[PDB]
């Protein structure tokens, strides 16, 4: 009475895709309707109560079993859920009322979430992103061109002076944004208040030098909710247009009671995927990050950890940007999502790439992302400022040879080696990190 | 090498444990950050009163303390220093 | 070693040495083949606080060629010498500006 | 320069216990210092920044490798981390800098987290359990005997006042608390301040029948930080000894701002495991419940479901409630933890069992637990009533038998039999959930 | 039953040694076990409500005596205090439960507290002091010298613009700070928002001038907790780096609310150490300075008043200053004190010293500390300007001779008068104040 194939699915419904791995002795048809049950008005008895209320409405019901090609005892699970019985405008419940105890269950050894996806009913509820990347280009003043990043290292160490410092060499030479590292909070080396002043001081410094709109992403992130408002109440004291948070660490429901700040007041918001690889890793078991990458679009984000590179990124990366996007099994898309005019989330790169990497990430991500170098630009061998040059001039020679009519993955290594002739910044970086 | 040196020395490797000692020069002191001089683990008292001697010569000027360590996991039971800076 | 220089930066395509008229009119080609509106602004200071520059006559709805967008580059320049001009390109279907890069310094 | 084995263990340190499997043609030594580096102070290249701050003082090293018996490729990992460079009073902190990314490194295709200790230094920053096991039971005036609860089926279909009646029969029988399902939230067929409203009239109805306390656990779990306080604000104003909160999946820092707040009123908070199997499951990969349930305790949390029975699950038990508890490597437990006077957690024990489990459970779990009967109070042949007088005696019997001295692994099915002679209510249960 | 010898002290236990002084005819014995019971569960009767609870683990008890050499009914006594009997982060507790009421004992005609050691765990609930020293001279960009302070005559007096002048014509000369008296609160003859707005005047004059930070320390001490916050609020209004309060007339707890109140608006405090002179005098009776120095670094507090000069002074300003400080019996120190990270509180030198105390005081306190000129610079035969060019001249001096490699107690009074050769201002003041 769970497990009814002839259904259709109605569009005012969310549809989720499991990958099952059931006990050795258990039918393909008892362990899909376990998790179909056991997700939504679920009870391992028969109890006097459900002659009282309509269970034939509010039920979720497994329509539809696929065999994985290659795989025995596995198989995708295509169960509907209706509209009513999840609350509005909260990521908590869905997560909370699908993938709560079905994982665990005795029946079954290894379980997998592979996709989700929105009636467009549901989608409005939400607030979704603050601002989106329309608006985020518009209150910043840049066109064109991918935006640049820099990851401050090392991560637990410096004072607070010596931090204002470094970050101060960094936006001089021409980078856009600078940023905190995931796991400097309040540390006792320096405390948050010292940092977010000294920040302060070297951003107004390079913007009358350089004459750009610069950034710096300040983590925000606090045990308590008092203290998260509290510290974000002094970022917008000191008149500073981007902050920083670490959602699944956090939680889903402090991640929200800022979005929500975040649009009253006009701050962007970037979220570091921290802690992402321990759910996500496994191809048998946990949650794939798509789900998540939905998740955070709704809960709402300006910016987003993508990870670096291939045909399964692409999948979530459209997903995030593009309005509609369409069923494609090869790429890793199981359902048709469409997005009710809710703004677009940018992509963030960040992770051990060098000016070699360059041709490759320009091409593949396209324009409307942020490129990130953690230790790509410090390590330079004639330091902050002029390892920021290195990689301004290399984006922006990238970026002239495409409109022209280039293609760089041909005349990739081409367009770097032609630009190191005029500029001796690039010459000596092109040396040291090599092939 | 003094009396309350070796029968420390012989208290420690009596009761199972392993010796470790560790030296440090004045100004490193102030933030307790000692560091390992020859060899760790000792489990008899020739080879503590050996490497003693080598350490007390090795770096005279220092402090030079003694470790006893149970090799369960290699957790720290008993510190005292025997050597100061001058 | 080497210290970097001071230097007072321009947006997009400012890294590199100034523009030739022909890397222009490779630039300007990609606006009319994406099928964006391309157009030309002027304004008398470059600071980063102001985001809106004097407008120089109509978007060029009618663009056929990247000559003809040259051609009103060249006329801003004679009558304005002593302002900053910028060549921009409208997206229609997106509502956002996809190119922004100067031409011409006081 | 992050493996050195001759290094011995400080008091003020926090230990763990990773259970490894690296790709082949890896050795024992580098993807250990791999783990102990990207955790803490680790990247992938050498930087000028590291040689201003003292590296030797804040890194993470591995001291000791203990291959796993009759496994290849597989061994145990012991890491120690300096006590400065977490921040005070946060899991957020210590779940972020250990088990971040160094889950899903290429160096590796399997990771585990068996075990976690906390030095005393550390466990005083928070405040840990709101009341605890003796507090507890001092407000309710219950003493010998285990606490019996009640979760209302179907989970999913009830109106609001079908809800409040089918409460109010359990409780009339005889049951110390119902339960509200952990995918109930704010739907729409049930508004949560309508469900609040329902059972404050069956409570009160009960109490002044059966003249005892009785409680029901009202699921406070909402998207966003000012619903979820704005709710309690509601159960604090309707006189409710208790709530209950699904900790995994609102997050971490949603579960601390109510602990801090339910201190602060004197409200009894219930902790749902929900979503747990997902992590726990595989005994290759993910992270061990013992980890997580020293987090709970840490958070804090007065009740916490342990899932029903075997020398593992007393493991993590005797772990929740005892002030001291002694390293024993067959039990699973790998390190010495130590609590400085802090209150203990009461063992919450529910899933599919009936009155002849109940010599099984009273003996294993003790005296300080709570055994909550999903299924087996609701389809009791004669309805909820019959079905909680049932389940009330057959508790009572075990107890006087035990005190007595029988021994109830032998007397077992004997003690059951004789109550079922004198009582009616008993004489159908036993019937119909036979052996 | 209070007095066992065999008892070997834990790590996580606070202990403490008095200097105790019997009523002839009372046993070395009796009068240790009365102060470690009077302190700690201790009651002159046996009463039945002690069979309850569990006496023995609670139990303060005194594990060693030492006769003190060369004085009859005079002896050292070390009791020791379990760890959990304390409420955590409130020095009013520790301060209540130990020397309490163990005073005025009719057993013993004198009693004195010589000294207090913390074990770490307890050291990690507080604060300690907002900023510390490393992070007080990166907010104030003053490194190499020790700091030099001026002290407003007369105390009581001046109008409010007559003060604000006197304290521009000092900072103009070239001194760091200016003070407010420990007695000026808001005296009828010129209220504090007065004083507070003319100083404020001054400050931004004197720092376009010379082109240096400059400071002044604002008494906040009020009579109530509104009042204080409320006068504080206008400070950091005016941007004020520094204000100043007394922790022993206001109270601990007075103290503490400020300091919390200081961390989260980042101003450095001052602390004078009004009435010590009453408690820390009498070699028999009283508590040493050591004792409330350790309470002072706790409470928090980024300077402290030390007293001019000697064996026993070096003593309490290497335990404020250093991170780990060893057992000195002939320095003064009883025990192994062990700080956890916790930054270190600056020295503060004031009272009756001139341009010849000056060699003496920068070789004795070192480089952090802070020397204060009360009557020396105002008295001065040609003004409060040319005065204080008198101060800064010979520290200058001083620091460069020590830094070349010179003995400033050989060659202390030859480096004074070498630089009053080209400076006419040390010239008359030479003269003045003599030998």
């Amino acid at each position: 009475t769970y497990y009814t194939p002839d259904y259709t699915p109605k569009d005012t419904d969310i549809l989720a895709a499991f990958r099952v791995t059931p006990q050795p002795g258990v039918p393909f048809e008892e362990a899909a309707a376990a998790v179909a049950a056991e997700s939504s008005t679920g009870t391992w008895t028969t109890v006097w109560t459900d002659l009282l209320t309509d269970l034939d409405r509010y039920k979720g019901r497994c329509y539809d079993i696929e065999p994985v090609p290659g795989e025995d005892n596995q198989f995708i699970a295509y169960i509907a859920y209706p509209l009513d019985l999840f609350e509005e405008g909260s990521i908590t419940n869905v997560l909370t009322s699908i993938v709560g105890n079905v994982f665990g269950f005795k029946a079954l050894r290894a379980l997998r979430l592979e996709d989700i996806r929105f009636p467009v009913a549901y989608i409005k509820t939400f607030q979704g992103p603050p601002h989106g990347i329309q608006v985020e280009r518009d209150k910043l003043n840049k066109y064109g061109r991918p935006l640049l990043g820099c990851t401050i290292k090392p991560k637990l160490g410096l004072s607070a002076k010596n931090y204002g410092r470094a970050v101060y060499e960094c936006l001089r030479g021409g980078l856009d944004f600078t940023k905190d590292d995931e796991n400097i909070n309040s540390a006792p080396f320096q405390r948050w208040r010292d940092r977010f002043l000294f920040v302060a001081d070297a951003i107004t410094k390079a913007q009358a030098e350089t004459g750009e709109i610069k950034g710096h992403y300040l983590n925000v992130t606090a045990p308590t909710c008092e203290e998260m408002l509290k510290r974000a109440e002094y970022a917008k004291e000191l008149k500073q247009p981007i902050i920083m948070h670490d959602y699944l660490t956090a939680g889903f429901t402090a991640n929200t009671t800022l979005a929500r700040w975040c649009r009253d007041n006009g701050v962007l918001l970037h979220i570091h995927r921290a802690m992402h690889a321990v759910i996500d890793r496994q191809k048998n078991h946990g949650i794939h990050f798509r789900v998540l990458a939905k998740a955070l679009r709704l809960s709402g984000g300006d910016h987003i950890h993508t990870g670096t590179v291939r045909g399964i990124t692409m999948g979530f990366v459209d997903l995030l940007r593009e309005n509609y996007v369409e069923q494609d099994k090869s790429r890793g898309i199981y359902f048709t999502q469409d997005w009710a005019s809710l703004p677009g989330v940018m992509a963030v790169a960040s992770g051990g790439i060098h000016v070699w990497h360059m041709p490759a990430l320009v091409e593949i991500f396209g324009d409307d992302s942020v490129l990130q170098f953690g230790g790509g630009t410090l390590g330079h061998p004639w330091g902050n400022a002029p390892g920021a040059t290195a990689n301004r001039v290399a984006l922006e020679a990238c970026v002239q040879a495409r409109n022209e009519g280039r293609n760089l993955a041909r005349e990739g290594n081409d367009v770097i080696r032609e630009a190191a002739k005029w500029s001796p910044e690039l010459a000596v970086a092109c040396e040291l990190w090599k092939e | 090498l003094s009396l309350e040196t070796q029968e420390q020395i012989r208290q420690i490797l009596s009761q199972g444990h392993k010796i470790t000692f560790e030296h440090v020069d004045a100004r490193r002191f102030r933030t307790g950050s000692w560091q390992s001089c020859g060899t760790l683990h000792i489990d008899a008292e020739s080879d503590a009163i050996s490497t003693l001697e080598a350490c007390l010569v090795d770096y005279d000027g220092e402090y030079v303390r003694m470790v006893g360590i149970d090799p369960k996991g290699k957790r720290r039971v008993v510190e005292t220093i025997i050597q100061r800076p001058n | 070693m080497q210290t970097l220089p001071k230097e007072r930066r321009y947006e997009t395509l400012s890294y590199l040495p100034p523009l030739t008229d022909v890397q222009i009119e490779k630039q300007v080609q990609y606006i009319l083949s994406q099928g964006y509106i391309p157009a030309v602004e002027f304004n008398e200071v470059s600071e980063p606080t102001e985001l809106y520059w004097t407008l120089w006559k109509l978007p060029l709805f009618g663009a056929k060629t990247s000559r003809e967008v040259l051609a009103e580059v060249q006329s801003c320049r004679s009558q304005y010498p002593g302002h900053y001009i910028r060549v921009v390109g409208f997206d229609n279907i997106k509502q956002c500006q996809i190119l922004s890069f100067i031409v011409h310094k006081p």
